[PDB]
């Protein structure tokens, strides 16, 4: 079972309440003390001066765990040829030793183990079962580099085959590895170890016993080695429950309820790790994105101004027609980092060489777009700026800027925006120290950059500009245009969605292996969906289709997902748009995926089978060259 | 704490307490059971 | 065992007796019930459940919640009769006193413990946060610091709300219960004693002095062979045809710009010749049927949408010039147009030579200004167009399929007025429509040979290679080769490893062997070490094996000899380590430890005790 | 327990005696021969003539293969009518019945056999266990097709459901299934059969027995369905102990005994696979990127110079000042692909097309800065080169490069660093067979393009553009300035560092589910790192804050950490900066794993929950347009 | 002996009637020795 | 079973005490016959 065996206080069976119990400890059970333990392994030291003489807990183990520590001890036998040479552990701990076997009422709590009674329940106490998991584990640490050694021998050349079976005389082999070991290997001084160690964990080498010439199998893994070989029609065992169930491991974290949910569903839960997104600004259509406020093109207002730094240190810049600044509420705390390497901006009167840039916040009553004069700007200040280098571009009598970083993050937890009228903008631009000419500054803005973006926090959802903590991921499906991912914010809901979506679409791919028009039990989820739809009275006249182009349909649709995720959030998709399919879709993978009872493809068996079958035709290939080159005498 | 005139408890903020975090109590409670299916039949 | 019990009505014993068994209800031992048959491991794993209830009986029974134990073992009921699945197998198998249960009892029980598990959902996370908020758990050796302190601190940092400030000493004694280094008095009697019962449970959890602990080499190694197999070694390092469903994988995108390429490694691309001397104006209708006058002219460039894994195009103008003296891109127009013919495309210089032709979708233009002084830009565009062979549905094997970008306009454009033959100049992306298709330098193709792609591509090649091509899906799964690697191995600079010896053995039988040139000898050390240089090389970058001219991954015997000693070095692993890996993390484990031991001082020096 | 059937032969011996113990083979135990193996199944052949009369090695079955092996005959008999009606597989295998129990000396090793006599052992030839797996497996390929069929019955319409009941009428889902399944579906061809496996698999379907009017329940595997399934409290135990797995499954991976080290590591243990990146020379600030060297620019100084390739031909180019080169030395060897396509680099009398440009590498003491004749370059060799093709652009009368693949790999071990004094140094500019005018070209070379540079070494890093042996993880955190990161190598310490330290944040996610400002389990060792980072005497002006205000400083900071792993290492970070906060985390998220206890967030089980209704609702609204449109008698 | 299209046949969908059949099994060559 | 840092040790370094374990012993070859 598990637990800790608890003792009965005071009198015999007089157990009737929690209260009438105790943990027990190493004096009532003096066997399971040390200066009794079975030394062997020699851990214990033998001067009686040093010995604690102090009781310690007593725990269970579970019948789980003895079968697990036992193999813990296997790992070592197969070196004991080396050890025995390295003289260490001559005696194998055997765990089972160390155990004994008492019977007591067992459980994690005076309550319910007083219900729980038990009978040959062994025992261990913590220190020791601290010398036994270091006996095993010490013992590893010399093992270092006579495994690294032995590891070689067992793949310098090829001794597993896929299939079939292979052969070359052992005399023209070991001519090779005297010829290509190194030097330093522990092989060329302990040959003979080596020897056995190696036929242990392979059946195919097979040493002969010079006293009567018999050769047999020593491998001691034949059962191992069972479920990892192939039959002569399907693949290996072991790996299609290794592959079977790699695909459900998927599934499970993608979470299949909440990417096909009606109901809302909030941030948090919802949101994961975002990636970086890059935007050019002016390049922008202003109608597109609601985080783009632009002052009216065409403008042509000229407006200086002043303005003062997180020290007051002022800087000087101009306002006009076309600025462009971003929205900065609503922008779920953010990292804008702009990069104008490349662009040149020099024109005839003002070079860019030499000068300053920076990031501007703005924070007013009065909307953006409105602006015409320095009592509309409200509060704005500087937040960083940078220094611009030029050099000379691939197009003649014209120079560029170098390349830049200029950074800042966006939090609104300090800001602290109390008021909804007050309205926060960002805009960059040229500053410098003495006012400029508006005339040479005809730049609206210096947003020509490409621009990276990165979230500064995972509880914050944007869908379609905006933030919002509730999304239904429901309505998601098919809602989105071309338009809106490129101009999405970085942390957008779709972004996010065919993330979780996209092991969804690999956990497919792992069990399905079909071709055009092919159908799949991860396809007909859909061809049902498509079944009920062309009958019901729709918009539009009825058209009807038989059974076999509902299939392929459905299965051009299937792939379609699974080639690009994106086309589950696309405006008008093939069937995709449909709200409907996508929430059958994932509801199919798992009972396709939990009713599997150990099969893969049909033509993956045939596939596997004639090239596992061609590496064993290479490998022989391999091995008759080292059987001329290195002649069995 | 103590709610009571006479104290047979562990005084918590009392004296006589140990803290000594090691590698070899490295704290778990239950992390996860090997619930797959297959297994469980 | 495992299945359902089984209940005799005839007098046969025989295997394969056909009527001999039926099944067995409850009523066989009002509401009559089927039976299953549990197994230990099911009985094991809930038993473990329910002692995760008890790490918190002292709140329970403080909550007055679940008075009384689950006890699993309790609700089974004990029979020896046929047991299986199949009659026709549980004939053949009878076992005595198996556990078995109704299934409604066993709902009602695990219902319980769910919850029971529901309740504590909020006690759990002030534990969590109790036991977070400082180390209470080390990698090596062993921490301390006073009691009075450390609760101190407590009773400052916990939020008002945290379940400790109102219910303390079961808080203390479940903490106990599983930290081993946390300790209470026992004032009645004045003794120290661990409480944790997790005992055995982190004995794996701990390091040795010497080596890792267990759990993170077992977990490793896991990793590697989990890797390994996934990526299914067999199959990528073939030699004969296998089918794409097969070999495909989930691809990635491709950026292009067409007129930035050549024409002539792209297989994929038709061009009308350069100074032909013919400038012709065709017209073509929308979905909607209304005809718009496009001009072609020498220049012009197009796509061969024959042959082509059935695919999705984006275009992006964004940047681009495209003024002219007498004609603004702003307020123009740019659409995908399909044109249909059985004529090469190196063949057009009239109208009705096109066959026929459609426009798929357009897009409306705008232009604003840039970095450079008087120079107008367009916005970006996402003019897409997702490509099926069913819709067209081929019928004719001569017919011909061309896509291709341009202007259009309600107005016969004057060709004069316009020099531009196309606008594919322009940031292209080009993204699968389909997942079960392979290509082969733009070649399509149903039976590919994963051997033969070995150095069979030039890098100009490789960057002008289809999204949905055979390199990629090659390059992904020896991507997840070289991790495995990389978690496996960890030999340095110029040094071999159990995962660079198949180069070195290919090798040394290469010089042996007798073919085209002259002979170059070398010393074994040299081929090891070269050997070890070229892995290293693959595990910097997966693509470096299909590359043509390359130094050793250019064979396909190496890639084959190391793709299948993978295999062998993770499989005949035995729990062991690397040696700087254990050097190392022992090292910084200790540095660790110093750390954890300043910091708690630090508390001890910031929150006396009397 | 594991290992071999040992005997002994020592005949007086206890305990590691030289040489007791010998294999037991065969002949030893004539049950385990292959003349009496029980033949159902009829594996091996009747006829006299055929059997080897040899003997083979004996091995032991343990508890877990027994439990397995035998799991794994449930798999056929799932499906056991189909196997009848194909007639193959008459009599199951009854694992337990190919093997003989047998007591005496077991393991691995004759060492550790000495003391470990067991009882009731199985045991079990290399040849008759092989025969076992054989029968399995064959079945399994005979069920290729009746388990896609089986399975497409079920994933055609939803039959499985999250929460709660769903109801349809039998005559309405048998007549959906009739006209949409494949035609050459084997349901079609043995229906009774297809009807019995469901009831096996599945307790929702059941079916009446004609003979009493009765129904009850048929599904075998009741138990496990109780595992997975939701109670309305919370999410099933199935994936809360899966769930959270991972998180621990991705810490291991991440090894936080690493990047929490405060001491110098070797670089193939911090290494990890690298990734392309991207850079423009021409326009890369000079004083960032230490890699860069570069011949200062206004001397007048000009000339040129002819080196030759591998091939022995001559070749002509020019030299002057501003041109840039990279250090080769000490960048742990990188590839080189230089992409002249998008440029211009037209000249006034030298257009750039049907010309060549190339890569040189050059060898010398003379420092490059110093160049200003043509004997300074010591030695020099011509390693690739490309010609020129040159289409036309948008930009109106302007022709521009069209693509091209420069390409290159850096190798120091060929390259036989020998001597301290040398210098190396890669250049791509144009080159011809005949001399060039310095005046006809202007361009200091051809930089002025794009570069993708991706590393060849793996276990040996840079930091800050120079290679090292040793690392220490914690002298990264906060100093690399942005613009620094954007200028350092592929194969960087940062780049290694924000990968997998990334992995955390995946691992954080997918436990923790904190909103926006309010505390979480992973968000407190920040949280503790600061109370006393703040109440000591220091420097500056001392900062007090209640915990209230301590708190959601930390919750902020874990937030951002997610969104951008890689904001930790920027140079001042906001509150990431300090390593105390790092390692506090790093080694907490450790801790808050392994103290679970199969428990979800407060917040997300009931959105799973209010989801998995909403989806019995979408299930019960499809299950009436069964009914709608196949009505029963 | 059943009728597969006869009334009286059940179907009924529950979560507690959730369907598997064999998904994987744990077949680790050192946890099978 | 001993106090590193408790009280109670004694550090009496002296002439008669001087530390020494095993430098070098006689294994002459002619001696080991
Ligand atoms: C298949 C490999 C089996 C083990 C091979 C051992 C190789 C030993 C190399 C030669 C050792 C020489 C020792 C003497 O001289
Ligand atoms: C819920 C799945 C129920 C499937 C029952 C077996 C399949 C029905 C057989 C279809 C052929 C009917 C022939 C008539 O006549
Ligand atoms: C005893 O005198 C009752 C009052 C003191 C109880 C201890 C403080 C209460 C909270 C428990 C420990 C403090 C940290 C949570």
């Amino acid at each position: 079972p598990g637990g800790v065996p608890w003792i009965a206080v005071g009198d015999e069976t007089s157990v009737t309440s929690p209260g009438a119990l105790r943990r027990m400890t190493s004096k009532d059970i003096p066997e399971t003390a040390i200066i009794n333990t079975d030394n062997s392994s020699g851990a214990v030291p033998s001067e009686s001066a040093l010995v604690p003489y102090i009781d310690e807990p007593l725990v269970v183990v579970t019948e789980h765990a003895i079968t697990n520590f036992t193999k813990a001890e296997m790992a070592l036998e197969f070196n004991r040829e080396f050890l025995d040479k390295m003289r260490v552990l001559s005696v194998s701990p055997k765990y089972s030793d160390l155990l004994t076997y008492v019977d007591c009422y067992v459980g994690v709590s005076a309550r319910q183990a007083l219900n729980n009674f038990q009978k040959q329940v062994p025992v261990i106490t913590p220190t020791r079962q601290t010398m036994y998991v270091d006996s095993i584990q010490a013992a590893l640490k010399a093992l270092e580099k006579w495994e690294i050694d032995l590891r070689v021998a067992q793949t310098l050349l090829p001794t597993n085959v896929p299939i079939g079976e292979v052969s070359c005389p052992m005399q023209s082999v070991v001519k090779l590895l005297d010829d290509q070991l190194p030097d330093d290997s522990l092989i060329r001084r302990y040959p003979k170890e080596a020897a056995v160690a190696l036929a242990k964990r392979n059946g195919g080498i097979q040493w002969m016993d010079v006293s009567e010439g018999t050769v047999m199998n020593e491998a001691v893994n034949a059962v191992a080695a069972s479920a990892l070989a192939p039959s002569a029609s399907a693949p290996p065992l072991e790996e299609k429950s290794k592959l079977t169930e790699q695909a459900m491991d998927l599934v499970t974290a993608a979470e299949p309820e909440i990417i096909a949910s009606l109901v809302p569903v909030p941030a948090p839960v919802f949101a994961i790790p975002p990636k970086p997104a890059d935007y050019n600004v002016r390049t922008l259509r202003i109608d597109e994105a609601t985080w783009l406020r632009m002052i009216p093109k065409s403008m042509n207002t000229p407006f200086q101004i002043q303005v003062t730094d997180n020290t007051g240190t002022n800087w000087h810049l101009n306002l006009r027609g076309g600025t462009r600044v971003v929205n900065l509420d609503q922008i779920a705390p953010m990292r804008f980092v702009l990069d104008l390497g490349g662009k040149s901006y020099k024109e005839t009167s003002w070079d860019p060489n030499g000068k300053k840039v920076g990031f501007i916040v703005f924070q007013s009553k009065i909307p953006f777009e409105l602006w015409t004069a320095a009592s509309q700007i409200g509060q704005a200040t500087v937040v960083n700026y940078v220094q611009l280098y030029a050099e000379d571009s691939s197009f003649t009598a014209q120079s560029i800027i170098a390349t830049t970083s200029l950074a800042y993050n966006y939090e609104p937890e300090q800001l602290n925006k109390t008021d909804p009228e007050m309205n926060y903008y960002l805009l960059a631009t040229f500053i410098d120290s003495a006012a400029i000419t508006p005339t040479n500054m005809t730049q609206p803005d210096v947003w020509d950059a490409l621009l990276t973006m990165s979230p500064l926090s995972a509880g914050e959802v944007t869908v379609k500009g905006a933030v919002v903590s509730e999304v239904v991921p429901a309505d998601l499906i098919g809602s989105y245009t071309p338009e809106s991912l490129n101009t999405s914010l970085p942390n957008d809901a779709a972004r996010c969605m065919i993330d979780r979506a996209s092991k969804i679409a690999e956990a497919i791919k792992i069990d399905d292996d079909a071709g055009p028009d092919e159908y799949s039990p991860n396809s007909v989820p859909i061809q049902g969906q498509l079944a009920i739809s062309q009958l019901e009275t729709g918009y539009g006249v009825r058209i009807f289709n038989p059974k076999g182009i509902l299939s392929k349909i459905a299965s051009r649709a299937m792939q379609a997902f699974i080639g690009d995720p994106s086309t589950i959030i696309t405006q008008a998709a093939p069937v995709l748009s449909d709200k409907n399919n996508w929430i059958a879709l994932a509801q199919g993978v798992k009972t396709s995926l939990r009713t599997k009872s150990l099969s893969a493809g049909v033509k993956t068996a045939v596939s596997k089978l004639s090239s596992s079958e061609s590496i064993q035709n290479w490998t022989q290939g391999f091995l008759d060259k080292v059987s001329a080159h290195f002649p069995a005498p | 704490g103590n709610a009571s005139s006479i104290v047979q408890t562990i005084n918590v903020t009392g004296d006589g307490n140990v803290f000594k975090p090691s590698a070899e109590t490295s704290s778990t409670a239950v992390p996860s059971l090997s619930l797959s299916p297959g297994m469980l039949n």
